[PDB]
Formats: structure tokens, C-alpha cells, sequence
RNA sequence: CGACUCUUAGCGGUGGAUCACUCGGCUCGUGCGUCGAUGAAGAACGCAGCUAGCUGCGAGAAUUAAUGUGAAUUGCAGGACACAUUGAUCAUCGACACUUCGAACGCACUUGCGGCCCCGGGUUCCUCCCGGGGCUACGCCUGUCUGAGCGUCGCU
RNA sequence: GCCCCGCGGACGCUACGCCGCGACGAGUAGGAGGGCCGCUGCGGUGAGCCUUGAAGCCUAGGGCGCGGGCCCGGGUGGAGCCGCCGCAGGUGCAGAUCUUGGUGGUAGUAGCAAAUAUUCAAACGAGAACUUUGAAGGCCGAAGUGGAGAAGGGUUCCAUG
RNA sequence: CGACCUGGGUAUAGGGGCGAAAGACUAAUCGAACCAUCUAGUAGCUGGUUCCCUCCGAAGUUUCCCUCAGGAUAGCUGGC
RNA sequence: CGGCGACGUCGGCUACCCACCCGACCCGUCUUGAAACACGGACCAAGGAGUCUAACACGUGCGCGAGUCGGGGGCUCGCACGAAAGCCGCCGUGGCGCAAUGAAGGUGAAGGCCGGCGCGCUCGCCGGCCGAGGUGGGAUCCCGAGGCCUCUCCAGUCCGCCGAGGGCGCACCACCGGCCCGUCUCGCCCGCCGCGCCGGGGAGGUGGAGCACGAGCGCACGUGUUAGGACCCGAAAGAUG
RNA sequence: CGCGACCUCAGAUCAGACGUGGCGACCCGCUGAAUUUAAGCAUAUUAGUCAGCGGAGGAGAAGAAACUAACCAGGAUUCCCUCAGUAACGGCGAGUGAACAGGGAAGAGCCCAGCGCCGAAUCCCCGCCCCGCGGCGGGGCGCGGGACAUGUGGCGUACGGAAGACCCGCUCCCCGGCGCCGCUCGUGGGGGGCCCAAGUCCUUCUGAUCGAGGCCCAGCCCGUGGACGGUGUGAGGCCGGUAGCGGCCCCCGGCGCGCCGGGCCCGGGUCUUCCCGGAGUCGGGUUGCUUGGGAAUGCAGCCCAAAGCGGGUGGUAAACUCCAUCUAAGGCUAAAUACCGGCACGAGACCGAUAGUCAACAAGUACCGUAAGGGAAAGUUGAAAAGAACUUUGAAGAGAGAGUUCAAGAGGGCGUGAAACCGUUAAGAGGUAAACGGGUGGGGUCCGCGCAGUCCGCCCGGAGGAUUCAACCCGGCGGCGGG
């Protein structure tokens, strides 16, 4: 707020013997304002209580290492094909998951041979799905900007553009990615994990270069690796079935011994 | 009142501090102005080095970091004379002299008259007249060689 | 998506400008389509409204066919009057319903040297758009 | 059975909450970064066919010219406007114009009182009156003219 | 003799879930936990809802929840709104001789009591205790309730409606 | 008929004026005017301090303090 | 097992009104004590009070780890989002941590065993290995005498369970030794380019926020203190014009 | 007993110019409190801050060492990170508090006086005509005036400089327009104007539709355009716009060479001979303010008052002696940095009419005050005025009909229309003021479309129909297994 608000007044407390409370009132004596409390954050006119501040501490910085950290998180979800379908992506005709194209795609330049790649390769279902969910927001955001509200569609993650930006870009849901500048906000939009996305051959060729197998270290991060697993087979149903823990256990107690009754 | 164990401290805001708060949020533009102005000024000076003249080997002067050594203000005098070249066409050539550093060590003379003669052979010098070469270069040089240094010239290292 | 960053995308910007808009960019404001075979006998697809040209009505309560004449372009409450788009009040007498050139499309042209002009640079300036886009 | 009082419900008042809206703010960012004796900021008083405020303007007064634009402005009226023997409106604005105060400038703040030089009328050069026009503030710089000094000197 | 005339055999285990057993339950100041309690906005998600009627408001209607609260029906209204996962607050009122706005009882009450005084008739007019005209009775009583000015006011002056 | 009353014009301005002196008067304000700002001045003092369940649950005592309507400290409490 | 069910009745404790019995003083607040002859509150709507920044502290979560952190700067199409994101590494400067102690000149954290020899003098000479000492507790783990069986016996084949005792002992606690710096007391050696008013060392006590095979750094959240208007409202005053 | 010359002054409505005042967000020079904190309070703190005064500019100030340092040294100013809440100051309490080095942003250096040489080489003003005008100069001419030796210009400034020889190199500058470039870089360089894709297709909803279905071939159509706004609701295709090294037309700019027009003329190394600096200033004493600056950090007043192998600095006062470093007392200077004023824009996890600016509106307005100054309240008919003709009662306001509209249960302070409070209707009740908690009972309003009351798995019997059940054969696909 502005900091003068409230306070280009000149009012003064009106002493204790009159029979009002002592707030400080308006000094004057010939309109409706001479008299009336100012100052305070319960009078009508006042400043609020601690009014907000432009020094407000807006910006949080986090650690790359846990950055990237998050990158690799999406990325290995946008391969898992349960997790995609949980964010409601309508993969179904869709085949091999990671979706890999060539080069000319990267080459293209009108939204027409863009929409009929879409179609060719069945994510116009998905297509389909932001167009229906476009809408008009709840609230003050169309008085603040924010008229229209839609669904997440797919990311084009790509390498070179030689015009695949502008056949794109006019698609809605489509998110542009160029994979050597990755964005956790556009591969993970409400902090949840499997968007779904589709990759140049160029670009998904440099995805091991950019972050690193576990064998050899990134070449383009200068000091990155991908960070280890804790828990190496995360298949529980395996491992208490395998036969070694089933020798380890004991028997189990299924038998109920509910509470008898004194007689 | 101290509530129980804690450090005393002494914070310096008894002073009217938020009047004079300065706040950041112009970084990234003054980020973009800074970056735009250096492109600028590159393409004004289009084959000149896009960063400024060269700069001497310098050690750094305290016990603390004199194992380092660093880029200095200029070239000094008496090192400009051992190069064999004038103290105001070095300027134009662009040497950067700087006239109030002195040598104390032929050491660090020897080096940055190395270091000079090095710019030198390196240096491509335009005609003044370019359909009559007086004393500049061949038009061989002049034609395939023409292109600008961008980062320091020749940086200096330990 | 608008990339322009000196074009302003501001709801309460562009109502404060359409509203306090002056009169001859209400008249691009109040632009008009064409119907097909005067879009054919030309290359145009909308046009500025006119005093003197016939027109007919597409959508609300006087849809139809009949082809009136325009009569009054009321630039101020951004409406027009047409011939017979007429109510008759209380008193017996009739009087002009405004409807929005938007909503009608026009069927004649009032021609002239300066429209005449204009026509051509837009079919111009289609032409040259298409030869562009070859 | 009334009346009166109390409660609840329907309807109707009083009142303007709530919700929805927003040609307004606030905050951040960017580019420019320009007032005045050639009269500024500010003030006053006027100006529209009907007009008080707001807005615009200055006795050319809700504006002239010019240039773009191209048929309206509009609450009512009016008569214009061939759109080529030249154009309504709006925008731009580079031409012209710009009352009285105000640093405010003849003196003074009363619409008080002057002075000098020209022009026209009464004259029928001779200046008396009337009207008009141009000057008439302070400080300061360079140059000019007119001077002052038992200031320092030269020729008698 | 590796089952079988048969080919078959309930529910469960959001593991942050489900089930069992035992003991216990006061509470200011204060502390802590949970909240599928509530408010406003943001990122996501509901191929969510809505002019075949959204928000808001009213309700002798039907219910749920210990509760905070919530859902449904009916009416009114006439354009937007909510559920879930996260995120962020100018986020929950009975008090402050609180602030602003509104409305009561008091109450058809106190009051419309300083300076002697009015009355009859007519006219105009829809309408007369109060206007105008006439008649009467009175008062100010020239240090005036009279006739003119200065300050101050600014059109209050005068006709008509 | 006088140290008389009174209009207008002038002069004196806030720790200042002016006072036949009462701390009177100085624009309904005077034992220090009014107006704006410093300023949301400070307050160990008064008042208020907004949703629900669940669990635990006090102290008014020790020592020091220009301390006795306050704090620090130790106890008593809760949480991890 | 019985009875009764459409233009009259059945159910609806929840909801409206009323009746009766029992119980029941008006809330908020300060207070040892409030229904108080204590103060605030006629009524209703809306607004209305622990916030934000900085700095510490501890707890928790996450990443990396003897390191950690780009926060300032720079490089990347033409800047919807994007004022975002990504990257730098001869951009790690720097901060914090990795070493303490002393007022300061300064100094500055490993022992045991085995052999020989002086004088194996409370101790040097060399050599050899081992590698932060010892005691008492100590979660966990290891060995384990002996047991427990099968239609049944004779000679062993396999693994399973209980297990007295024993062993290595994490973290941590208690103690005892040791090592570093300051400072005392006592005493004798050694070194040299400078033989000095030089330098170094030993034993025994004491002062230290030390060491004794690191735990930190960054980010986030909470709670508590503090300085800021600082939970909100409130002086009598003081100052400048 | 004059006439000149100079000096020092004066006057002028003398010829031509210049200053004043405003704004003040940032900047510079002064002046400069007290609230506050210290749990009191006086030094300290607040604070060199508010208030006050002066002066500017698009920035300003600062700035090319009388510097840092003590190193193997760095090298103008400004700004950022760090140094660092540190050295230090401080009733050593509360509190206060920098610098250097290092890493970056930016980067640029220069000019006098003095000392000296050159016949004052210099500068201003006025006429003549020539070449120009459009922020007004070029040169020529004048036996034209003045400034100026009480010192103008050229060389030249601490990094040294000047003059003679000797050698070497002949090497090439600035300003004004013509013409067309480069077509003038983020692609136009800037300003202005005018334009540029695709549904109002078919059927339906509605008061109106921008709603809802459909539109052969993968398909309504465009998409480098699916931002936004308007339009009787929610619109990529109705309109304006949006995207695009898209188009066209005017005006202005920095720009390369062929000229012409004018000036402008020698640089570097070797030796020799010379020349070299800012005074009531530094510094000292003292006093006051200031600083982290502590036996003086800075500034100022008064007194004393320099030197020339000197002077200053070398964070403890002083003497002696080494060394380091700079050269004061003259001047200019871009960039990086600041910007709550202004002009013009863009955005927002912001507020939504008691909020957000005091001000969404005839708001610094109405109104108040002698004045300084104080200072509001106040948004919403409807899609469109279609804003209710006409009849009738009343003097009228006000009604009753009629009419518009989708709606007047929208009628010019008119969206929605809460609560307090009131009127009326209905129902119930009423001498311990009302109201309340438990427990029943009675009445009423609504609900159960309450009112013959289940459902469904197995098999038994009856009466119907109809494929076909099992089993094989063929084809396909899954699951499991294969040394
Ligand atoms: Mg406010
Ligand atoms: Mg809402
Ligand atoms: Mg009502
Ligand atoms: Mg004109
Ligand atoms: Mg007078
Ligand atoms: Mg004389
Ligand atoms: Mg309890
Ligand atoms: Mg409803
Ligand atoms: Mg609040
Ligand atoms: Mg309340
Ligand atoms: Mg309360
Ligand atoms: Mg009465
Ligand atoms: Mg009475
Ligand atoms: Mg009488
Ligand atoms: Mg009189
Ligand atoms: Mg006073
Ligand atoms: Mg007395
Ligand atoms: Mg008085
Ligand atoms: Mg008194
Ligand atoms: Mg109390
Ligand atoms: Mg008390
Ligand atoms: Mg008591
Ligand atoms: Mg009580
Ligand atoms: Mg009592
Ligand atoms: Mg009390
Ligand atoms: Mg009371
Ligand atoms: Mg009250
Ligand atoms: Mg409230
Ligand atoms: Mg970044
Ligand atoms: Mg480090
Ligand atoms: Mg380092
Ligand atoms: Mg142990
Ligand atoms: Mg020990
Ligand atoms: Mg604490
Ligand atoms: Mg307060
Ligand atoms: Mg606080
Ligand atoms: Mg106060
Ligand atoms: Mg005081
Ligand atoms: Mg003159
Ligand atoms: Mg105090
Ligand atoms: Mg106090
Ligand atoms: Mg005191
Ligand atoms: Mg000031
Ligand atoms: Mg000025
Ligand atoms: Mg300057
Ligand atoms: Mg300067
Ligand atoms: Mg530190
Ligand atoms: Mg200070
Ligand atoms: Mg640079
Ligand atoms: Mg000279
Ligand atoms: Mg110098
Ligand atoms: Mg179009
Ligand atoms: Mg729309
Ligand atoms: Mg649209
Ligand atoms: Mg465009
Ligand atoms: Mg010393
Ligand atoms: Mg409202
Ligand atoms: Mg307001
Ligand atoms: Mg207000
Ligand atoms: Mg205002
Ligand atoms: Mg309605
Ligand atoms: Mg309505
Ligand atoms: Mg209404
Ligand atoms: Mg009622």
C-alpha cells in the first residue's frame, strides 16, 4: 500500500474528558470527516495494521544441486506411463511413451503440418482435452488479467529451432522446451510430477550429455552426475515373496482373540 | 529483555533505516541494460577487441596474495620504451598506458616487454586510405583476418 | 499470443480506449462486413460504415432480408438506423432502433472517389499479402 | 370475543449490507528526462444559438491556418457541406494569434498619476484637447559618448 | 494315490490402512496436536458446474457432523462459480466510553409561555385564525417598533408567476 | 466633565507582547495562543485483542536490581 | 405370534408455537474474591488488533559432505509467460567450516611394543613394526558345551530351535592417562654462518570457549528473544517553521 | 593660469547582451533540533537526521595521488560483493563504526600560471562588396576604431621540457554541402498516416444470442494470427485488433567515396648546452564543531607564520638517524551510479467503492476557519428509453386502469436487496419482567408422489418358445514353460 495512506491527516486524540473514546479524530469543524477517528486500522479512513512492505523478501533461492535434482525427478516420471496418465494427459493410443520424432519436425514451419503431426501420433487427444477445458476463472483475477483459464497440454523438447516455435506456439497446452535450458516450473506445473512430452531425436540424443549416465559425469554441467538411488529394487511385493525372507520370518497370527465375556 | 542464553547483539536500526532502503528489483533490467549497452558499444567498435586495450601482468600487493598475479591498470613507461614504441601512438593503438606505475624488478619488465611485442606481432593495423596502404598491412591479412576478439586480450594467468 | 511489448493487452486499457475513443477512430471501430458478391465483385472483407449505403440485418429482434437503407450513423452511442428498424413508442409516433454494425453487413455501396480509394488499397494490400505468400 | 403485549411465519415498508461488476487506485519495471524577461509556475476575468459546473480556449476566445483523415456533430434548433473551379468531422500541430495580475518591468496598486518621440481628428503648426502607437524597472558585462578630481604628469 | 462325477470356494490391506486388548477422560494462565472447519487469491487437476439459471439473500422444508460447519429441497435473483493436491495471506469478532453507517425505546413526550391585543365584514382562491381591502379597538410615543447613512452583506432591491 | 465613553486608522507577536497586577488579556483557547511538521513521540499504566475439538497443565515463592503496579534468576509447565 | 392401514389416518425425537415439572442471577474484564451498590455494553450491519524486515538461538525437513554456498557479475533468438529458467569453475573473490591459545611478540594439538648399548640414569643412540590410549558400563553382532526330533532300531549323511557360558564391543556416560597454547616452580642437556642479554628441549602443577581418525555448509519451515511504529488505540509533554 | 595624456571614478530610456522567478524525486553547499534510547538523566543516542536557507543538471558531485602500502608491491573518480558489525569510538554503558588489499560494473585522459624563444605572432567591434543566411559564418579590403607589454597567442606542465648540430623516415589533417551509396542492423535508424486470415454455413436454446450439436475425404476454415476489447451471454473465424526481416506514402537523422570551398603544414632517435613550478599558503598553538580516528580524522575562527637536496604522508605524543612514497596551496573531464517530481508506456499470486490515493463521480471540489490551514460524502434502470400514449378520481402531490419490456416482484439516487426497527395477516399464548438448560406432552406447517409392503441366489413342478449345451475341426489373440 502507499505508505502515506492514512496518514495525511493532522489528527489530533480529542483529550479524555469528552465523552468519546480517545482515538485520534479529525480536526477541523465543517464537513462530515471533522471529528471522525483517523489513524487507527479499526477507523474508517486509517491505515491497515502493518501495512505491507515492497522490502517483503519476494524471491527464495534454491541450491542447484537440488534443482537439477527436481529436473531428474520429472524427467524419470514423464518416462513412468502410470504417472502421466495420474496427471490426466489421455495417452492411450499413444505408442512407445518417451516419444521420439526426427529432424524435420524441428525443420517445420506451419501449424497445419504441426496439428497433422499431432494427429499422426494421437496426442490430439490431449489436444482436445485443453480445448474443452478452457473456461473463465473464479474470482478477482478477471478484473486482474487472468480472464481465461485452461489445461496443461504436452512439451516439445527439442534442439535446434529452425521454425518449430512459430508451427507450435499457436497449438494451446503446447509448452516449447529446448533441452539444453530445462524448466522445472513447465515440466512439473502445479508441483506434480508426468507431464507428458514428446522429444526431438536431436534433443533426446542430448539428454546424456546434458545430465550423465552413472558411469561417466555430465559433459556440458562440468561437475554433475545423477544423484543415487537409496533403495536400489523398489519392488516390495518381490522381495518379501523372494524365498529368503520367507525362511527368515515366522508364522503368522491370524486368529482374532476378541474380548471374552465374564461369566 | 535477554530471555535466557543467547548472544548479545546489536542490530543498527535505532537510525530511520527505511527511508533509506534500497531495494533490487531493477537487477535483471539493469542486467539487460548493461548487456545491451556492451553490444553496443561492440558493434561501434565493430573489429576493435570488444573489451577494452590490453592489460599488464600485475602481482598482487599485499602478503596475502602476492603468489597471485592479475590484470593491472597499464602498461608502464619504461616498459613501452624497452618495446621501442611512442607512449601516445600506443594509446591509439590500443596499449592503454598507465604513466604513475613504476618497475621495480627487471623480472616483471622483461615479461611485460614479452608480453607487448607478443600484442604487437598479433596486432592487424588498418590503412588510413583504404584504396592506398601506406605502411599498414597487406590486403591478404586485411581481407581473411578481420575479425573481433571477444573476452580480454590475452589473458593473464598464474 | 500478442508478443508486442508497446501494444497493451489491459482489459480496463483497452475499455478506457474504446470508450473515450475520438470520431474517426470510432469509425474504425465501427467497420462493418460485406456481403459475398461485393466481396467477389471486390477482394475486401469489412469496410467502414457510411451515411448513404443499403445494409441488412443478421442477428436480434429485426433479422431478416429486407435491405434497408442506412439513415443515421450515431457514432457517439456506437449504433446506427436503418430504414425500417423502427419501434413505435407510447405516443403513436415511431423511432429509429440503433443496432451495432457489427451485426449488420452491408449489401450496396455508397461509392464514391474516396471510397474508391480505399477499396483499392485494401485489395492492394491483399493482393500484395498473397503474392507475398505465394 | 375485543384491545394490549410476546413469539414464529407470509407479505409490505425502513435501511443499504451482501454478491457480482470497474474508463479508479496502489506497487513494480522501462524509455525520455524539456520551464522563465522571446514573459514561466500560479492567479483573475471573460468566451458557446440556447451553457451553471467540469473541460477547452483568449477579444481570431468550447478556437483560426496548415497537414493527415474522409461524411458527420448531436439534447434541441439553424443553415451550411457539389467531396474537381477543392472537403463535414476528428486527429496532428511546424504558421498566426495569445485580456489583466504575476520574477512582473514608467511610478503606485486605486482599473490613481505621469514623462519623451511620432500618427490622425478638433488645428486650419501653434499648439492647447481627444484617440492611437513606440518607449520609459533593477543589477550586471563589453564597447560608445558626456564629464569629475589641490590623483600622477607634459607643454607654455 | 502326481486331488477331483465336477475346474470351484465370501470380505479384506487409502499399510498415512484395517483390526484386537487393557487402562484412563476436571481445568484458568499457558503449551502442543488434529481439523474432509471457514475466508480471499495463485500453480495444477476435475473432457468439473452454470441463461433448461452462477454468486448472493430468505426459509414453520429434509438431513449429516461432538463441534467448527456442511449438503439437499423451495423461493428470490440474473452472470459467473466450486471440489481435490499444493502454494500465499491485509484470513474468522460481542465487547476496545472501538470506527463509519443505519434504526429503536424514551415519545406523539418535553416543548412551540420575555416585551398589554385583537375583532367584524368583503374579495381573490380548490382551500383562509394567519393573504389583501375596509371598519373598529390598541401599541411604539420623536433617547420611536419613525425617516436616512457608515462598516458589514452581495442582489437580499422591483414586477410577474 | 472626567485617571470619562466611543468609531476608524496605526503600533507591540508566543518564553513573546501587553498589563492602575487579577497570572488578567493576547479571535468562545492562556500558569505559555493557534496551525502544520518531527510523530504511528514514549508509557513498568487502563481498555481491547476474532474458528472448533483433543491432550498436558501452573504460579503468586528463592536471590539480585533507584526494586515494592516492573524485570532478570531459580522453581513450577509444556513440547521435541 | 397378533392388530391397523388412502380423500382419512401412519411416521417424522431433529424444525415453529404453547403448556407443565425440575434446574437456572448478565456477559466481557481486573481481581484473593463479581449477579454485584465495580467499570464497558440501547440495538443491527460492515470494518477492527502478534504483522513484515534484519539478526541470533534451538528443533525439524531436504541437498551435498571435509567441504559447502553464487547471493554479486558475466554468457545464451528479438523481452507473451520470461523481472523466469539454464549455464560459468583460470568467475569460489569471498563467507562459514576445517585449530586453538595468549594482552601481545608469538607459539600451535599421536602413542605403544620389540631389540640392543650409555648409567636403557624415570632414560638418549639407531633399527623394526603397529596407529589416537586404558578401565567400568554398553543397544547390536559372533562362537557356543549341552539340549529338543522323524513307525523304530544300527553308521553317518543335511540344515532348524532353545541355550549356560564366553568374545569383539557402536553411540553415549563416568573416571584415569596423554597432546596443544597461556602462566608458575624445579633442573640439566643440545644446536650454530651470526657463540649471543641467541635459539630449542624436560619434569611437576595450574588458566583455556582446545585436540584426542572431522560435521559442516546452503536452503526451507516452526518456536522463542531482540531492534525497528512492532499486537491495536491512548498521554501530560518536548522541538522546528 | 590654459591645453593635453593617463589613472581612479560617475552619468545615460547610449549599442548589443546576460541574471532574477518556478519545480525540487534524485544532486551540491550551509544551517540544524527535540521526541526517543540509556528502564531516571546531564556526556552519549536520536543525528549531521527532520524542519530552515541557498544553487543546479539530465544526472549531479567526484576525479587523473602532497594515494594505498611495507609486498616479488599496487596505480584517477564512481558504483556492487566482500572486508565487517570488524579495527576503532563510547557515563568502554546504552549504543556507534570505517578503510586498505581481493573479485567485479565501467574505463580516458588532459589543460594553465610560472620558467624561456618568436618585430603582439593575439583578441574584440564597425563599414565595403563577394560567397552564404535560416542555431548566421568564410576569406578579402579600410593611411577604420578599441582591448592588450600592469603580458594576448604559439611551443610547452612534472609521464619532464626547450634550442643547436648528426642520422633516419617523405610518410597526409580538419571543417560545408552536392550526388548516390552503405540502403542507415536486431534487422526502419526514428516519428506519423493507411491497410492486410478464417463460419455470422445447417439445425436448435434464448428477450437477444458469443450457448449446445453438426460440417465427405482425417475431415468446416485460418493459424508466423487460439493476446485482448467490443458486439442484446461464454466469440481464433461479426468488428477493431493479434502474428509477420508484411505492404504503401510523407518528414527528420547519424552516414563512404568523386569533387569543389576554405584553411593546415615535419616527425622520431643520438650527443651537447640550458630551464624547471601555485604563500597569510603549508605548518605550529589555541578554541569550537565533526569523525571509528583514539596525546587533534576533517573543517573553521583567532594568533604566530615557513622552506627549497624543500614540503607532505608513513593511524601513540617527542628527539636523532636511515629508507619508502607522493609533489599541496590553479583548472577541465564521458561511462559504470541516483531518481516517491514530470512526459509517455508496460505489467502485477495487490485493493475492489467503510477497500484502494483525500479524491473510480462538477475532488483538493462542496463546506469550515481572520489566516496559516483543515477537508468530505457521493459508482450500478434497461439489451435498447422501448422513460408509461390514452381514459378516470383528485386543486395537485398521489392513485386506479391501460401500455413498454424477458423482467417494472428493473419506474430517472431505479441491479441484488440482509439485519436492526415497523405495519398487516395467520396461528398460539398471556397475574411472579422476559429469555434460557433438561424432560415430556399438545397443536400446527411441510416431507415420506407413505398407505397392503420387499428384494434376489439355488433347485422342485407346470405350460410355452428359441437358439443351439457339451464335444470336435479351422482361424486369431493372450497367459505360462522351454536344456
Ligand atoms: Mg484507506
Ligand atoms: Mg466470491
Ligand atoms: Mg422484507
Ligand atoms: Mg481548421
Ligand atoms: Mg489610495
Ligand atoms: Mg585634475
Ligand atoms: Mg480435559
Ligand atoms: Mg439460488
Ligand atoms: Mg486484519
Ligand atoms: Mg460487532
Ligand atoms: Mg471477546
Ligand atoms: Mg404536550
Ligand atoms: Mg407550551
Ligand atoms: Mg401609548
Ligand atoms: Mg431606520
Ligand atoms: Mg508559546
Ligand atoms: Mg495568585
Ligand atoms: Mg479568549
Ligand atoms: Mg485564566
Ligand atoms: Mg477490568
Ligand atoms: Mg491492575
Ligand atoms: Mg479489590
Ligand atoms: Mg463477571
Ligand atoms: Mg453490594
Ligand atoms: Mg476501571
Ligand atoms: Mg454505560
Ligand atoms: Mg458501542
Ligand atoms: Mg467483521
Ligand atoms: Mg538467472
Ligand atoms: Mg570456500
Ligand atoms: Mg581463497
Ligand atoms: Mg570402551
Ligand atoms: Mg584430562
Ligand atoms: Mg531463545
Ligand atoms: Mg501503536
Ligand atoms: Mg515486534
Ligand atoms: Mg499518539
Ligand atoms: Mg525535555
Ligand atoms: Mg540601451
Ligand atoms: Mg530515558
Ligand atoms: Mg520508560
Ligand atoms: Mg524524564
Ligand atoms: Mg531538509
Ligand atoms: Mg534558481
Ligand atoms: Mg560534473
Ligand atoms: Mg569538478
Ligand atoms: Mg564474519
Ligand atoms: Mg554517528
Ligand atoms: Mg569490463
Ligand atoms: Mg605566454
Ligand atoms: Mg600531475
Ligand atoms: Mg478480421
Ligand atoms: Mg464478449
Ligand atoms: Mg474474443
Ligand atoms: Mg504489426
Ligand atoms: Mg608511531
Ligand atoms: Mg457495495
Ligand atoms: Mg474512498
Ligand atoms: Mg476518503
Ligand atoms: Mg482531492
Ligand atoms: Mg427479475
Ligand atoms: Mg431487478
Ligand atoms: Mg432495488
Ligand atoms: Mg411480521
Amino acid at each position: 500500500v502507499s505508505e502515506l495512506a492514512g496518514h495525511q491527516t493532522s489528527a489530533e486524540s480529542w483529550g479524555t474528558g469528552r465523552a468519546v473514546a480517545r482515538i485520534p479524530r479529525v480536526r477541523g469543524g465543517g464537513t462530515h470527516r471533522s471529528g471522525q477517528g483517523a489513524f487507527g486500522n479499526m477507523c474508517r479512513g486509517g491505515r491497515m495494521f502493518a501495512p505491507t512492505k515492497t522490502w517483503r523478501r519476494w524471491h527464495r533461492r534454491v541450491n542447484t544441486t537440488q534443482k537439477r535434482y527436481a529436473i531428474c525427478s520429472a524427467l524419470a516420471a514423464s518416462a513412468l506411463p502410470a504417472l502421466v496418465m495420474s496427471k490426466g494427459h489421455r495417452i492411450e493410443e499413444v505408442p512407445e511413451l518417451p516419444l521420439v520424432v526426427e529432424d524435420k519436425v524441428e525443420g517445420y514451419k506451419k501449424t497445419k503440418e504441426a496439428v497433422l503431426l499431432l494427429k499422426k501420433l494421437k496426442a490430439w487427444n490431449d489436444i482436445k482435452k485443453v480445448y474443452a477445458s478452457q473456461r473463465m476463472r473464479a474470482g478477482k483475477g478477471k478484473m486482474r488479467n487472468r480472464r481465461r483459464i485452461q489445461r496443461r497440454g504436452p512439451c516439445i523438447i527439442y534442439n535446434e529451432d529452425n521454425g518449430i516455435i512459430k508451427a507450435f506456439r499457436n497449438i494451446p497446452g503446447i509448452t516449447l522446451l529446448n533441452v539444453s535450458k530445462l524448466n522445472i516450473l513447465k515440466l512439473a506445473p502445479g508441483g506434480h510430477v508426468g507431464r507428458f512430452c514428446i522429444w526431438t531425436e536431436s534433443a533426446f540424443r542430448k539428454l546424456d550429455e546434458l545430465y550423465g549416465t552413472w558411469r561417466k559425469a555430465a559433459s556440458l554441467k562440468s561437475n554433475y552426475n545423477l544423484p543415487m538411488h537409496k533403495m536400489i529394487n523398489t519392488d516390495l511385493s518381490r522381495i518379501l515373496k523372494s524365498p529368503e525372507i520367507q525362511r527368515a520370518l515366522r508364522a503368522p497370527r491370524k486368529k482374532i482373540h476378541r474380548r471374552v465375556l465374564k461369566k | 529483555a535477554p530471555s535466557r542464553n543467547g548472544m548479545v547483539l546489536k542490530p543498527h536500526f535505532h537510525k530511520d533505516w527505511q527511508r533509506r532502503v534500497a531495494t533490487w528489483f531493477n537487477q535483471p533490467a539493469r542486467k539487460i541494460r548493461r548487456r545491451k549497452a556492451r553490444q553496443a558499444k561492440a558493434r561501434r567498435i565493430a573489429p576493435r577487441p570488444a573489451s577494452g586495450p590490453i592489460r599488464p601482468i600485475v602481482r598482487c600487493p599485499t602478503v596475502r596474495y602476492h603468489t597471485k598475479v592479475r590484470a593491472g591498470r597499464g602498461f608502464s613507461l619504461e616498459e613501452l620504451r624497452v618495446a621501442g614504441i611512442h607512449k601516445k601512438v600506443a594509446r591509439t593503438i590500443g596499449i592503454s598506458v598507465d604513466p604513475r606505475r613504476r618497475n621495480k624488478s627487471t623480472e616483471s619488465l622483461q615479461a611485460n616487454v614479452q608480453r607487448l611485442k607478443e600484442y604487437r606481432s598479433k596486432l592487424i593495423l588498418f590503412p588510413r586510405k583504404p584504396s592506398a596502404p601506406k605502411k599498414g598491412d597487406s590486403s591478404a591479412e586485411e581481407l581473411k583476418l578481420a575479425t573481433q576478439l571477444t573476452g580480454p586480450v590475452m589473458p593473464v594467468r598464474n | 499470443m500478442k508478443f508486442n511489448p508497446f501494444v497493451t493487452s489491459d482489459r480496463s486499457k483497452n475499455r478506457k480506449r474504446h470508450f473515450n475513443a475520438p470520431s474517426h477512430i470510432r469509425r474504425k471501430i465501427m467497420s462493418s462486413p460485406l456481403s459475398k458478391e461485393l466481396r467477389q465483385k471486390y477482394n475486401v472483407r469489412s469496410m467502414p460504415i457510411r451515411k448513404d449505403d443499403e445494409v441488412q440485418v443478421v442477428r436480434g429482434h429485426y433479422k431478416g432480408q429486407q435491405i434497408g437503407k442506412v439513415v443515421q450513423v450515431y457514432r457517439k452511442k456506437y449504433v446506427i438506423y436503418i430504414e425500417r428498424v423502427q419501434r413505435e413508442k407510447a405516443n403513436g409516433t415511431t423511432v429509429h432502433v440503433g443496432i451495432h454494425p457489427s451485426k449488420v453487413v452491408i449489401t450496396r455501396l455508397k461509392l464514391d472517389k474516396d471510397r474508391k480509394k480505399i477499396l483499392e488499397r485494401k485489395a492492394k494490400s491483399r493482393q500484395v499479402g498473397k503474392e507475398k505468400g505465394k
